[PDB]
């Protein structure tokens, strides 16, 4: 009964408003803690540079006027609140792509009564983070992710790290790929004076098995043939078929793992190399 | 941040051996945990490092299936099974936190004595070391209190309250057949040892021995 | 895996000199980003390691500056500038670019100073260790230094190596000194029937090997 | 004397009796000066076959009205302040090259106001625009690809648009890795279409853009120009082994493949033919 | 249920009940009415969601109506759309069983405040729509507790398993019969003689045969190095021979 009453109280429009920020003592800064958590890394589409996340990004901040005498109302320490309709520090990627910004839920906000709000809305993120393809499939991948606020700059709110190092008490196995280290670093640029954000970096190391016998077995396996065609006797007249079956078979492997790397112009992969120069072997061969 | 360790352990050969690791103050399931075993004679080398959130690990080439670790997420506690274990792996054992590519390896633990050997209780004991029979007399001569057959570690032999404190000798640990031999020694002037009362003193307090006995000259 | 050598294994040197220790990997440990990751560690004798060098390029946060590191894509050298009473241990080599990790060999580090005269003296078994059945002789050989003494045992003349525990400590923090003890254990019964019992010692300081016997029959 | 109070009051007073939809100016024939400027985030894509460009936009719109105006210096020395786009007037730049995109600023973003009536506003967009891509040096090209932004209810008496920059800024740019742009170039022209008499203003921004050729060259031409070098070598071949036609026929089915798969690549404009094909073709003929 | 990107997409439709003190009021006084249809906007509504998500919704956003008694009792049926993401085991394919899990529950309420009690042990299949391939052999429901590292209290959950297993007769009409007939003929080449020259033909053909059909089998099953197909295993093992 006392929690309707206590609502009305705190979200009336004629005393509460939703456009303006909180703040106090001259434009103080209201600071504003905010940390990560990764529910499992659900895919990593290479091909289109596109990690596909599931995240759960925690924030706190202080506020005044949503305060209460906690005497009054039969003694409640905390209470529940739609997030539309109090004020939320905006709290959003930049590198992201397919559009979507800002969270998908919606949460509902805790609220103390001394004042700190606590929130923190589930998500699905679509960051875009360069492939370094170099030593295919033995690899570490680099993904950077970026927060901050697009609406407000470094003169009403400040941002600040809780935990040095994002959250896995919910991680699951994912499986195919493989976490290292998940380190977030706070940003400054002294040129701007107003950029600042937190970046996240994911250095994740993928299973090898896989590719290694889907694709590295009949790549060796059908290559060391190369410098066995010789050996065959010239009288038999079959040095044409074998040979160029397998310069077809070696440029088919040449096109498919071309086609499953994804197309940066900036490295080479060392297998399309070797496959290259063993097929570049082959012709001289053939010749 | 605060990490704890289990106590001192010992075991039969051949048995198996769980060490528990500790971590407060941090976000314990976040980042790796490595441990690193250090053989009493020289010389670190690792046992592995395993993350607590996921079920990733990794062992170095030369300790696979010697170890197996294990993680909580409830409790902040890595566990760690022992394989059939022999004579040539009683060491100390580590722990420490590690992040790759990163600030890492800040703090540590505070260490785990494992010893394995075929015994089961011995006190320590009293015999002490008087001087030749033929000796020239000089200005100062050295004293001897030794101690055979007791274990495990660590005993404490001292002298008279720490009355002669000055020239003390406290040597590492050695087996014989079986057990540990200590001595401990000082020099003392020649003109003080025939009228000065002393006696070196042994504390043992895993088995709660207290024993005492004076040298006297032949 | 990538094997590390240190160079020394040993290398004494005086308060306030400048000592540097060499670092070698078997293979190229440069990471694809341009940065190596190398640790050095400090190991005192009963504590825990502690850190003074992480990503060697920078220094870290809580060591003086008296420490410095360099080295090219391969060979790595840590220098120090004044060697203070603290910084006396174990340092450690650690690379971070390829898995699984390792550590390195161990370079120990204490202070040098001037030789000095070694004090032996023998102690032929009480008369406790009688009563038991036992023979017990030890022979302290304190206050020496370097290293470098051998100590041998003469039964009547002819050279004895059964039996022998040789012990040693560390350099000592008050006089900078090493110590060794060895002892001899027999029976009673061959303590009965053998005549001379010798404790020989041949250290640099000394021309001549010093000599300390005894006799059973006298 | 709180700061959230003061600007409460002062968010209240503004919008009192404030329209959206009325061009605020203060007499009918004074101007506006809408100061116009765009930064690329990154280059998502540029889909050759389809003829489409995909880019990531923040576009910045500067400019200022007569009603937004107070005293900095009676609000406890109150500045900027932010206001959702919705609640004041918006005007509305579109682009002419659209080609299955958004005409428009769906998102919405939040605006910045000062104390002298200037205001700032900076939505994020994700624009496809549809440009003649030119493919004869295959894989060594330039793309030129064009942009034009401008109004679209209003005449150059009531807006007139002025570039900011007279290059792209590129100072939060993200390498794609297979295309870096040249240069970018923002020329303002002026127009007359058959439904007004008055002339309309816009902004043509032209990208001229390369290739990283090192992904082509290294899987596509390099192995047709190795497999063609055995069309001339069957010859030299004896006829009594009797495996000639074998080699002839593998040659050619083999480059007929991949003549058909360079066709997924290229797009298919009739204008011009790529260099490649002709080759191809040259080389099935002979 | 894409096995290569390991989601499950159900269509669901979700029966909630409770009752509150609130919206009671007297049939007897009003002409004798119990139950009036109300759309859900306009009462309050708990938050009810998937933990195991991927790329898809959260919530119930169709936003159906809801039934009112006259005691207070309340009854809430919106149908909605899951993209769940569980661990596909593949190991005998295509003779296969999925176990796949998921987790619904309340997000912002305790034990204290919210407690779920499952209506049915086991998931209803009145309306289910065979799709033919997949038959769902059982569905279980398991109510579970935990502590996350936010808070101290302790939260609920509803955890559904649904293990099913696949129609075999498709793949091994159309892809291990093909194989396993190809593949009786690396021994075949032997017996041939060397006289009239063609069994390097033969042997390259079938050479790249398996290779042709190792890679279309590496796009059926999921990319995931925690286990390997049997025929994959198979296939690696007839190619080195
Ligand atoms: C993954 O990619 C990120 C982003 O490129 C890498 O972060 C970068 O790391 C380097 C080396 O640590 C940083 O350079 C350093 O910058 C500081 C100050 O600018 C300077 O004191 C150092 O001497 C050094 O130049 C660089 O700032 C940083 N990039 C950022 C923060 O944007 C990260 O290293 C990559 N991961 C791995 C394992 O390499
Ligand atoms: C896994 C792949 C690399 C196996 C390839 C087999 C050939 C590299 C080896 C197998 C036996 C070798 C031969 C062994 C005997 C000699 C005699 C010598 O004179 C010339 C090379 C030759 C024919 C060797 C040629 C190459 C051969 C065929
Ligand atoms: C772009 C294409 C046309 C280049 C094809 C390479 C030929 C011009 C060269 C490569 C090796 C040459 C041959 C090398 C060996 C000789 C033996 C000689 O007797 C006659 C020419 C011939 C066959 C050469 C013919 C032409 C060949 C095929
Ligand atoms: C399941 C896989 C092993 C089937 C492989 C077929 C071969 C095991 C069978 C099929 C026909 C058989 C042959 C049938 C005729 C004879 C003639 C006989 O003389 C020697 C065995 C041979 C070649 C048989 C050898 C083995 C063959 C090739
Ligand atoms: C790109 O096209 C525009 C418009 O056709 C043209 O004016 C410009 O010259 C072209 N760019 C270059 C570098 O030729
Ligand atoms: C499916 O997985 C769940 C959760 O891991 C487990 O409880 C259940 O036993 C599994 N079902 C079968 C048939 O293995
Ligand atoms: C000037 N606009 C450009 C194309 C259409 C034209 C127009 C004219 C009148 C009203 N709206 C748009
Ligand atoms: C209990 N929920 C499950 C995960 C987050 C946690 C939570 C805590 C406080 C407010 N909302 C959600
Ligand atoms: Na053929």
């Amino acid at each position: 009964d006392t929690e309707e009453r206590l609502v009305e109280h705190l979200l009336d429009p004629s005393r509460y408003n939703k456009l303006i920020r909180p703040a106090t003592n001259g434009s103080e800064l209201v600071t504003v803690q905010l940390m990560v958590s990764l529910a499992q890394l659900i895919s990593v589409h290479e091909r289109e540079q596109i990690m596909t996340t599931n995240v759960w990004l925690t924030q706190e901040w202080e506020d005044y006027r949503l305060t209460w005498k906690p005497e009054e109302f039969d003694n409640m320490k905390k209470v529940r609140l739609p997030s539309k309709h109090i004020w939320l520090p905006d709290v959003v990627l930049y590198n992201n792509a397919d559009g979507m910004y800002e969270v998908s839920f919606y949460s509902n906000a805790v609220v103390s009564y001394d004042g700190s709000i606590f929130w923190l809305p589930p998500a699905i993120y679509k960051s875009a983070c360069k492939i370094e393809v170099k030593h295919f499939p033995f690899d570490q991948q680099n993904c950077t992710m970026k927060f901050r606020s697009w609406t407000y700059d470094r003169t009403e709110i400040d941002l600040v790290l809780k935990s040095e190092v994002a959250s896995l008490d919910d991680f699951t196995p994912s499986g195919e790929w493989d976490i290292v280290a998940l380190p977030g670093r706070r940003n400054e640029n002294p040129d701007d004076s107003t950029y600042v954000d937190i970046t996240y970096d994911f250095i994740i190391r993928r299973k090898p098995l896989f590719y290694t016998i889907n694709l590295i077995i009949p790549c060796v396996l059908i290559t060391s043939l190369a410098i066995l065609v010789f050996y065959l006797p010239s009288d038999c007249g079959e040095k044409m078929t074998l040979c160029i079956s397998v310069l077809l078979a070696l440029t088919v492997f040449l096109l498919l793992i071309s086609k499953i790397v994804p197309p940066t112009s900036l490295d080479v992969p060392l297998v399309g190399k070797y496959l290259m120069f063993t097929m570049v072997l082959v012709t001289f061969s053939i010749v | 941040v605060q990490l704890q360790q289990s106590g001192a352990e010992v075991m039969k050969p051949g048995a198996s051996v769980k060490i528990s690791c500790k971590g407060t103050g941090y976000t314990f399931s976040s980042y790796w945990i490595e441990w690193v075993k250090q053989r009493p004679g020289h010389g670190l080398e690792r046992i592995g490092e395993i993350l607590p959130g996921s079920g990733s690990t990794n062992y170095n080439e030369k300790f696979r299936g010697k170890a197996t670790f294990t993680a909580d997420k409830s409790s902040k506690t890595a566990y760690m099974q022992l394989s059939s274990l022999t004579s040539e792996d009683s060491a100390v054992y580590y722990c420490a936190r590690y992040l790759p590519y990163y600030y890492a390896m800040d703090y540590w633990g505070q260490g785990t004595s494992v010893t394995v050997s075929s015994a089961k209780t011995t006190p320590p004991s009293v015999y002490p070391l008087a001087p030749g029979s033929a000796a020239q007399t000089n200005s100062m001569v050295t004293l001897g209190c030794l101690v055979k057959g007791y274990f495990p570690e660590p005993v404490t032999v001292t002298w008279n309250s720490g009355s002669l404190s000055s020239g003390v000798h406290t040597f590492p640990a050695v087996l014989q057949s079986d057990l540990y031999t200590l001595s401990s020694s000082v020099t003392v002037p020649s003109s003080t040892w025939p009228s000065e009362t002393v006696t070196c003193n042994v504390a043992h307090p895993a088995s709660s021995t207290k024993v005492d006995k004076k040298i006297v000259p032949r | 895996d990538v094997l590390m050598t240190q160079t020394p294994l040993s290398l004494p040197v005086s308060l306030g000199d400048q000592a540097s220790i060499s670092c070698r990997s078997s293979q190229s440990i440069v990471h694809s980003n341009g940065n190596t990751y190398l640790e050095w560690y400090l190991q005192k004798p009963g504590q825990s390691p502690k850190l003074l060098i992480y990503k060697v390029s920078n220094r870290f946060s809580g060591v003086p500056d008296r420490f410095s590191g360099s080295g090219s894509g391969t060979d790595f050298t840590l220098k120090i500038s004044r060697v203070e009473a603290e910084d006396l241990g174990v340092y450690y080599c650690f690379q971070g670019s390829h898995v699984p990790w390792t550590f390195g060999g161990g370079t120990k580090l204490e202070i040098k100073r001037a030789d000095a005269a070694p004090t032996v003296s023998i102690f032929p078994p009480s008369s406790e260790q009688l009563t038991s059945g036992g023979a017990s002789v030890v022979c302290f050989l304190n206050n020496f230094y370097p290293k470098d003494i051998n100590v041998k045992w003469k039964i009547d003349g002819s050279e004895r190596q059964n039996g022998v525990l040789n012990s040693w400590t560390d350099q000592d923090s008050k006089d900078s000194t090493y110590s060794m003890s060895s002892t001899l254990t027999l029976t009673k019964d061959e303590y009965e029937r053998h005549n001379s019992y010798t404790c020989e010692a041949t250290h640099k300081t000394s021309t001549s090997p010093i000599v300390k016997s005894f006799n059973r029959n006298e | 004397e709180t700061r959230a109070h003061a600007e409460e009051r002062l968010l209240k007073k503004l919008f009192s009796g404030y329209n959206k939809w009325s061009r605020p100016v203060a007499n009918i024939s004074d101007v506006v000066l809408v100061r116009f400027g765009l930064s690329i985030a990154q280059l998502i894509d540029v889909d050759e076959k389809n003829q489409m460009m995909t880019t990531n936009v923040w576009v910045k719109q500067e400019w200022h009205d007569y009603k937004l105006r107070w005293d900095p210096a009676d609000y406890e020395n109150v500045t900027s302040i932010r206001i959702p786009s919705e609640l004041i007037w918006r005007p509305d730049i579109v682009l002419y090259n659209n080609a299955d995109g958004d005409f428009a600023v769906t998102h919405l973003t939040k605006a910045h106001l000062f104390h002298d009536g200037r205001v700032q506003w900076t939505p994020p967009a994700i624009y496809k625009s549809s440009c003649s891509i030119d493919v004869t040096f295959f894989p060594f090209d330039q793309q030129n690809c064009t942009m034009k932004f401008g109004s679209w209810t209003y005449d150059k008496a009531k807006i007139d648009l002025v570039n900011m920059h007279s290059r792209v800024d590129q100072l939060d740019f993200w390498e794609s890795g297979e295309w870096v742009i040249v240069d970018a170039v923002g020329t303002y022209n002026t127009r007359k279409y058959e439904c007004c008499a008055e002339i309309y203003p816009d902004i043509t921004y032209a990208f001229v853009i390369r290739r990283l050729p090192l992904f082509y060259t290294i899987n596509l031409i390099i192995p047709c120009l190795l497999i063609s070098c055995l069309t001339v070598l069957v010859f030299y071949l004896p006829s009594e082994c009797g495996e000639k036609i074998t080699l002839c026929i593998s040659v050619l089915l083999s480059l007929t493949v991949f003549l058909l798969l360079i066709t997924e690549i290229i797009p298919s404009t009739s204008l011009v033919i790529p260099l490649i094909g002709e080759y191809l073709l040259f080389t099935m003929i002979f």
